[PDB]
């Protein structure tokens, strides 16, 4: 069978506006491996994000870390974007920083 | 260090 | 105290889109090392932690050449997997493994591991007692038998007692300075008003080391399990993990309840509570 990805979008370091941070998007607990992630600034997709190495958990389902450079403000809104085989269309889940 | 020898299924 | 190292492999097909492409990952603990992608632009074993910079050339050709010999072999594996299950050779497919051992303080094997999937299902896998094998269907079972018939059982044992346990305790000692020092969280509980009925909770745990913890909401003393939205384990890139547990409670009835914490970093587990 299969197994849709769970998602959760968070910093690095606790949220504070003006101050450098890493925002994260990691997925896991899906199969097959194939899966396609975009961190989002204002609903435009960030270019050059980096991503972890394909590791597995003991159940054998997959997890990935995407990550991006950031600086949070009060006006600008991020989101992670995600694709696979699972889902009918792309899954938003937007970043709260007190999640 | 890994295993060098792999079996074939 | 106790320690693991663990390689990870994950081979897949791509029909149409090449040959399979094949990806190893070591691990000690929670902490990766080593990592090998059959897709890269020169593919070889790559240190992926400062500790295991130093080892020697001959390591890493050594090193590299297992996981060139494995790229081929695993794209074999897949074709006899597809005869075993009588699947057409469109379809993409995957087999992954996990093998290694774990190490007590002292040093000596604690076990051993050699575990095989195909398609995420249990495929094949070496016992506890390093000597005998379970197979998930009749078509791993031919796995086995050709298994049994070369003795890999008694291979895969020898390394297991041998060459894994000696260099991970070599990559313990060469990595002293992180691998044996765990990072306790740091924790917080928040206040988040739901509405005029109920407020949220939530404990937080961050910035720890290794990724094991346990974080519980109690009632009364009593624990909320059932009650209690448990987030998994991230990474925060760093290195560590982070963690939070939140719970739904009435209003006014805040100091009813208390986060507990537990952690290998902690000397004692913690108990903490809303601070208004």
């Amino acid at each position: 069978i299969q197994r849709t990805p769970k998602i959760q979008v968070y910093s690095r370091h606790p949220a504070e506006n003006g101050k450098s941070n890493f925002l994260n998007c990691y997925v896991s607990g899906f199969h097959p491996s194939d899966i396609e992630v975009d961190l989002l600034k204002n609903g435009e997709r960030i270019e050059k994000v980096e991503h972890s190495d394909l590791s597995f958990s003991k159940d054998w389902s997959f997890y990935l870390l995407y990550y991006t450079e950031f600086t949070p403000t009060e006006k600008d809104e991020y989101a992670c974007r995600v694709n696979h085989v699972t889902l009918s269309q792309p899954k938003i889940v937007k970043w709260d920083r007190d999640m | 260090e890994e295993f060098g020898r792999a079996f074939s299924f | 105290g106790s320690h693991s190292m663990r390689y990870f492999y994950t081979a897949m097909s791509r029909p149409g889109r090449g040959e399979p492409r094949f990806i190893t990952v070591g691990y000690v603990d929670d902490t990766l090392f080593v990592r090998f992608d059959s897709d890269a632009t020169s593919p070889r074993k790559e240190p992926r932690a400062p500790w295991i910079e130093q080892e020697g050339p001959e390591y890493w050709d050594r090193e590299t050449q297992i996981s060139k010999t494995n790229t081929q072999t695993y794209r074999e594996n897949l074709r006899t997997a597809l005869r075993y299950y009588n699947q057409s050779e469109a379809g993409s497919h995957i087999i992954q493994r996990m093998y290694g051992c774990d190490v007590g303080p002292d040093g000596r094997l604690l076990r051993g591991y050699d575990q095989y999937a195909y398609d995420g299902k249990d495929y094949i896998a070496l016992n506890e007692d390093l000597s005998s094998w379970t197979a998930a269907d009749t078509a791993a079972q031919i796995t086995q038998r050709k298994w049994e018939a070369a003795r890999v059982a008694e291979q895969d044992r020898a390394y297991l007692e041998g060459l894994c346990v000696e260099s991970l305790r070599r990559y313990l000692e060469n990595g002293k300075e992180t691998l044996q020092r765990a990072d306790p969280p740091k924790t917080h509980v928040t206040h988040h008003p739901i509405s005029d009925h109920e407020v949220t909770l939530r404990c937080w745990a961050l910035g720890f080391y290794p990724a094991e913890i346990t974080l519980t909401w109690q009632r009364d003393g009593e624990d909320q399990t059932q009650d209690t939205e448990l987030v998994e384990t991230r990474p925060a890139g760093d290195r560590t993990f982070q963690k939070w547990a939140a719970v739904v409670v009435p209003s006014g009835e805040e100091q009813r309840y208390t986060c507990h914490v537990q952690h290998e970093g902690l000397p004692k587990p913690l108990t903490l509570r809303w601070e208004p």
